[PDB]
């Protein structure tokens, strides 16, 4: 209807980050003119485009703001998209209260809801991208977040949403460094905090100051992470700068894959607008008005945003399809216009038109690591869900996006050696004393014509040799080694060896009525190897207090990362360590009792066994067994020699003596 | 009379919380205001101070502005210190209305925005400057090496990093600047270990309370601790649960914070030769609802030095006239004319402007929970740091210690025991060379050869030298300040145990030729014996030269010290397993001669010695404790000498 032109506040940032999109607003005015022009949807007010120049003239610029403020008409909206003096007259707004129009601030400002009440700006923070990078993270199997920036107040509202997503993340913020100028230091710190997931925040000279800081620590490799975003330009890595010192060619190397993104910042396919012009043709009519250096286009994809908004404020309109009695005060349209704002949201040519919590935009994310630095953008987090298409242009870890904390190491937790030659020489073994146990049986139950009347001793020799063949079935190779059964092996464990160990001096015994002989009935000697079980029993209970053998051991680390739990294994209270050693000190008591003095042929047989007791001692004392793998068992060996001497004694003319 | 629209307008409600207070100070300027009225100084000024209590909502301030532009007429400049937020608006304001202004209240050094404080300007501000203080108390307080954290409010965040500025030329150890939001026994741990010694603050006097709290924790109330901060944190917060209230009271005591220094010491007649005293009298009492807002001082100091720089550009003015209109770019000239004129003997102070900044002193008191004595105000003249003598109440006279202590030496000995030690040490030696003596020089009834025979002085003999090195290497304990550095009495324990193996391998050799002929001239197969016992010794010797026990050990003592002092050998246990197997050698036939049945008791001596040297094992194990042990060692030895002499004498009974 009655193109009533309506005070649209309207101050281009003439001066500003991207001070051209201030003339592009003008087009984007053209577009809005354009729309002023194609009304017809309701044509029944036009804009009184109360137009200025932002101009950066924050201070100055707010007065000029005031002054419309002191001035007709009843106005509209802001021609922000920046914030510093927008988010000051943003907190203002409730005094005159009118539409909070800014688009490229992705400002965590904007979450002042608070005083963040008629907030409406397309521009949202990358920390849901972050979440959906989170999602990547997730893509990336990675839930350990190593973090730093230059902290820009940028990088602070930054920080905090990451530690916003963190939370929501609930994965690992692995680390949580920063910057403010070069933190190549902190770097080092990084180094120092183990490089394994990494991304950091600043602008594209301060990423340029970063890329060399990189570039020096040169920590480049599946371990270092150039995970990122938009916030630079391609040229702020790809084209250098003279101020820098380090390996343009290193550091491009580095740049090459580098993790970033960006939103969906312009309608992706070409479509006939809400107002029927192709993207292609939104670009064309771009060109159209781009009078100046196409080059010199700031704000040139915000321009998108900017059209987008005329047709938004379009939208809000042909919504409302006069009223004009609202003041800065006279909330009753107001309040109507914010329903329409807790009703603004659209599906705009741009994208669907997609109001934030705030009104903020949201759509699909192109997402480009620097794939050679051609960052191949094969994701799109349609915004919507973040549903990243994974277009899958990876080169990357494995070709891969591969998950953070990136350790993963080994533990040589036990070893078997097959017990090849172990467990081989151990079934001979137990062959041999089994045949010899038998001979001597054989040789048993019929004489009296030997050194005395009885080969009692021969039953000690057959209880050691059994100790012998019991301790090859307990500390061989089915108790944490070739078996894998230690949960109940090991647990077993606990009592085999020590069980053996009972029956170790058996034969010794004799040494006893020897020492009496050595002084030259059966009750004296029993009587002794009785009180030698006695001991034995004592150290049994202080080991039953020492217990809990089958334990941990060893550390080391190994050769993708690998460790090495080397052989966790027999450990328990050395209390039942020195207890040994008082055993074999009782051993060495009847070795210098030997030392001391047939039967004396039986005793000489008798030193060298000892003298093979004192190896095993040693062995004992091999405790250390570094090559415990490679250690035990020896004096098993021996044990077999000595219970072979044994019997070479008790056999030829034994026969000839006691039997026949 | 003409008129002054003066931009007289500042958050002032009765809500405003000290805004309330600024209408308590309003009185009081206008008052000002009515004694310059009184004064009618600068005529035809009809003092028109376009008023608005601006009530502090950021939007009201908003509004204000607006009408303070619209419908306000032609005031004049910033009556203000009062809201960070709208402050910053104002700030933002500076040259608006081709603007230009002045507070002079808020420490805010946010205001430290010269490039938005280019057309704008205050006087009161933060007061990091302290650090001077500070550095006088560096001086006073005596520290170079400290520490501080903060709860870091986006003011005390700003506040630490004025901090960080204040470690500007900071020549003493800023020995650490810890922070904290609310982790208060956290960082209360955490600063601990960086040696608690004194503390400065940033917080909420809400925050105090977990401050106060994580300090009883520590409570480490000494020159190990010192309080600092500021009435910004509130004041009577100490007067305002997990802290010992007793506890808070002490940390409440030697409160060490301070603020400014509310008005002129000397409370004579003002700059405006107000009797400062009469001016305070008149200010609390005329006041008649309170002392005027904190800044009361400040404040009708402010009014007066407005009419101050009022009178100045005045004359600057007259140099030209009453028609500015905000378009007056040349009245803002004339503006920064009086600005870089906003410099005087002002009331409370010779107050100027050192870049705008407030020319005082700041009172510092150090709160014994009452007894708030503010002593200290840093005449930022000189930042002369004029203390109040004696107020001081230190808890020990420490100006404040720079995270230091007391290096705790070990060595322990008696050197009187050990006296008597070293005495009866050489007693003993004497003893024997003298019994000895009588044993040869009285050897001719040389009557034992079936027995323990007639040439056992030869045994007696290596006994002698036994003690004797024994009675040295003892002598050994203290002193080897002379060298001390593996001070080769290393060779004096060596020559030690040679002697003592010596006498051992006598008895050793004796009951082995003894229990040889018991079975079914070798004096020299006994003296072959041990000298390869002195051979392996000489060996080892050689061994542990190499190894070459230096007086060197490790521990930490209290009263702080901390005790190092101990020699030990590179074979750690090689040659102590070695002397070890030297010894079984001998204790192996000791025992077993011992079955075999004179000298059994001497074998049986000998095994008692090696229980001792297990004892002097444990011992180095043990101090003067382990000192004392080798002294009752050395008793065993000598002990067991003359026990072996004993046997000898039991022939002197029969001589």
């Amino acid at each position: 209807s009655e193109r009533r032109a309506v005070y649209i506040g309207a101050l281009f940032p003439m001066s500003g980050g991207w001070p051209g999109g201030q003339a592009c607003q003008p087009a984007v005015e053209m577009a809005l003119e354009d729309v002023n022009s194609r009304r017809d949807i309701l044509p029944d007010y036009e804009l009184k485009l109360i137009h200025h120049d932002s101009k950066c003239d924050p201070g100055q610029a707010t007065k000029y703001l005031y002054e419309l403020l002191y001035n007709d008409p009843i106005k509209i909206i802001l021609m922000p998209g920046c914030s510093s003096v927008s988010t000051l007259v943003a907190e203002a707004a409730r005094m005159w209260n009118l539409i909070v129009l800014s688009y490229g601030s992705s400002s965590p400002a904007l979450s002042n809801r608070q005083r963040f009440p008629t907030f409406f700006r397309t521009h949202p923070s990358a920390t849901l991208h972050n979440p959906t990078r989170v999602k990547l993270f997730e893509k990336w199997g990675w839930k350990k977040i190593a973090t730093i920036q230059q902290t820009t107040e940028v990088f602070t509202s930054t920080l905090d949403d990451l530690e916003e997503r963190v939370k929501e993340a609930g994965i690992e913020i692995t680390f949580r460094q920063s910057f403010f100028s070069d933190p190549a230091v902190p770097v080092k710190n990084l180094k120092r905090q183990d490089a394994r997931i990494i991304v950091g925040l600043f602008y594209e000279t301060e990423a340029r100051k970063v890329f060399c800081e990189v570039y020096k620590e040169r920590l480049f490799g599946k371990k270092y992470v150039w995970f990122l975003i938009g916030w630079y330009a391609d040229n702020w890595f790809k084209i250098y700068d003279p101020s820098i010192n380090c390996t343009v060619d290193e550091m491009t190397e580095a740049v090459e894959g580098h993790i970033t993104t960006e939103i969906v910042m312009l309608n992706p396919a070409n479509t006939r607008s809400i107002s029927n012009m192709t993207s292609q043709e939104f670009v064309e009519k771009l060109t159209k008005r781009l009078k100046r250096h196409p080059e010199e286009t700031g704000g040139f994809q915000e321009a998108p945003l900017a059209y987008d908004a005329i047709w938004a404020l379009a939208l809000a309109l042909n919504k409302t399809s006069r009223l004009e009695d609202f003041n800065y005060n006279n909330q009753t349209i107001t309040d109507q216009i914010y329903r329409a704002m807790n009703s603004s949201s659209f599906e705009g040519v741009s994208g669907h038109v997609v109001f934030d919590a705030s009104g903020s935009r949201m759509a699909w994310t192109l997402i480009e690591q620097l794939q050679g630095g051609s960052y191949k953008k094969i994701g799109y987090y349609d915004s919507t869900k973040d549903d990243l298409s994974w277009s899958k242009t990876d080169k990357w870890i494995g070709g891969s996006p591969p998950a953070d904390q990136t350790l993963v190491i080994k533990t040589f937790r036990f070893l078997s050696q097959k017990l090849f030659i172990s467990v081989s020489v151990l079934s001979s073994l137990g062959i041999v004393l089994a045949v010899v146990c038998l001979s001597f049986n054989i040789y048993n139950s019929h004489v009296r014509y030997i050194q005395n009347s009885q080969p009692n001793l021969n039953n000690l020799t057959a209880v050691g040799c059994s100790l012998a063949l019991a301790a090859v079935f307990p500390l061989g190779l089915d108790g944490y080694h070739i078996g894998r059964n230690q949960f109940p092996f090991v647990c077993q464990a606990r009592l085999w060896l020590l069980g053996l160990g009972f029956s170790l001096g058996y034969g010794s015994m004799f040494t006893k009525i020897w020492w009496v002989h050595t002084v030259f009935e059966p009750w004296k000697l029993y009587a002794t190897v009785g009180l030698l079980v006695g001991m034995d029993v004592l150290t049994l209970a202080i080991w039953q207090i020492v217990d809990p053998l089958h334990r941990t051991i060893e550390t080391f680390a190994k050769e993708i990362l690998p460790q090495l739990e080397h052989c966790s294994s027999r450990k328990m209270n050395t209390w039942l360590g020195i207890f040994y050693g008082y055993k074999g000190l009782l051993l060495l008591l009847g070795i210098f009792l030997a030392y001391e003095t047939d039967h004396r042929a039986v005793g000489m047989a008798i030193y060298n066994v000892a003298v093979l007791c004192l190896i095993t001692a040693p062995v004992t004392m091999i405790l250390s067994s570094q090559q415990d793998a490679a250690f035990a068992f020896a004096s098993l060996a021996i044990v077999f020699s000595s219970y072979i001497t044994l019997v070479v004694l008790f056999v030829p003319k034994m026969r000839r003596l006691i039997t026949r | 009379s003409p008129p002054l629209s003066i931009m007289g307008l500042m958050p002032l409600t009765k809500e405003v919380a000290k805004g309330s207070i600024g209408r308590g100070v309003l009185p009081a300027v206008e008052l000002a205001i009515e004694q310059i009225r009184n004064e009618s100084l600068l005529r035809p000024y009809f003092l028109d101070l376009r008023l608005y209590d601006t009530e502090c909502d950021n939007a009201k301030g908003l509004k204000a502005f607006y009408d303070a532009i619209k419908y306000g007429p032609n005031h004049l400049m910033v009556f203000g210190g009062v809201c960070p937020s709208v402050t910053s608006i104002i700030a933002e304001s500076l040259q608006g209305w081709n603007l230009v202004q002045l507070s002079f209240a808020a420490t805010t050094p946010v205001l430290a925005d010269k490039k938005k404080y280019p057309y704008f300007f205050r006087t009161v501000p933060s007061d990091n400057a302290v650090n001077p203080a500070i550095l006088k108390l560096l001086k006073h307080y005596q520290w170079k090496r400290v520490g501080t954290l903060t709860q870091d409010v986006q003011r005390f965040s700003e506040v630490r990093n004025d901090l960080t500025g204040v470690l500007y030329g900071e020549d003493i150890e800023i020995s650490d600047t810890e922070s904290f939001s609310n982790d208060p026994c956290t960082s209360v741990k955490k600063l601990k270990g960086n040696d608690v010694r004194i503390i400065l603050g940033q917080f909420d006097q809400n925050m105090a309370a977990k401050v106060f709290c994580c300090a009883y924790e520590e409570n480490m109330y000494g020159s190990k601790y010192q309080w600092i901060i500021p009435g910004w944190y509130e004041p009577s917060w100490w007067e305002q649960s997990r802290c010992l209230r007793k506890n808070l009271l002490a940390a409440m005591e030697g409160y060490i914070g301070v603020d400014f220094e509310p008005l002129s010491s000397k409370q004579i007649k003002t700059i405006s030769g107000k009797t400062p005293q009469q001016y305070e009298r008149e200010y609390n009492n005329k006041r008649s609802g309170v002392g005027p807002s904190k800044f009361h001082g400040y404040a009708y100091d402010g009014i007066w030095v407005i009419a101050k720089t009022l009178q100045r550009a005045m004359e600057t003015l007259h140099a030209s006239i009453q028609d500015f209109n905000y378009t007056d770019h040349t009245l803002g000239r004339i503006i920064l004319n009086a600005m870089n004129e906003t410099n005087f003997f002002g009331v409370t102070g010779q107050v100027v402007f050192r870049n705008g900044e407030r020319m005082g002193t700041i009172k510092f008191t150090q709160f014994q929970d009452s007894r708030e004595v503010k002593v200290g105000e840093y005449n930022a003249v000189a930042d002369t740091l004029e203390i109040i003598n004696d107020t001081i109440r230190f808890q020990g006279s420490e100006p404040p210690k720079d995270k230091t202590i007391i290096l705790e030496q070990l060595r322990k000995i008696s050197l009187p025991l050990y006296s008597i030690l070293s005495a009866l040490t050489i007693l003993g030696m004497i003893m024997a060379s003298a019994f000895l003596f009588f044993n040869i020089k009285n050897r001719n009834q040389k009557l034992i050869k079936m027995s323990s025979p007639y040439m056992n002085n030869l045994i007696i003999l290596g006994g002698m030298l036994s003690y004797a090195s024994i009675f040295l290497f003892g002598l050994d304990g203290s002193f080897v300040s002379e060298k001390t550095f593996e001070t080769l009495c290393t060779v004096r324990t060596w020559i030690l145990t040679v002697g003592y193996t010596t006498a051992f391998g006598a008895m050793f050799a004796k009951t082995w030729r003894v229990h040889a002929i018991f079975k079914n001239i070798k004096d020299q197969k006994l003296l072959v014996i041990v000298g390869g016992m002195l051979l392996i010794d000489l060996c080892i010797l050689i061994c542990w030269q190499a190894v070459d026990r230096t007086v060197e050990k490790y521990s930490m003592e209290p009263s702080i010290r901390p005790l190092l002092e101990h020699c030990e050998n590179t074979h750690m246990t090689i040659w102590l397993g070695i002397v070890y197997a030297y010894k079984g050698l001998l204790m192996l036939f000791g025992c077993f001669l011992a079955w075999e049945t004179d000298s059994k008791y001497i074998g049986m001596s000998v095994y008692n010695v090696g229980i001792m040297c297990i004892i002097g094992a444990a011992v180095s194990f043990l101090n003067v404790q382990f000192c004392i042990v080798a002294l009752v060692i050395i008793f065993c030895s000598t002990i067991t000498l003359c026990l072996v002499f004993v046997p000898k004498l039991i022939t002197l009974r029969t001589n």
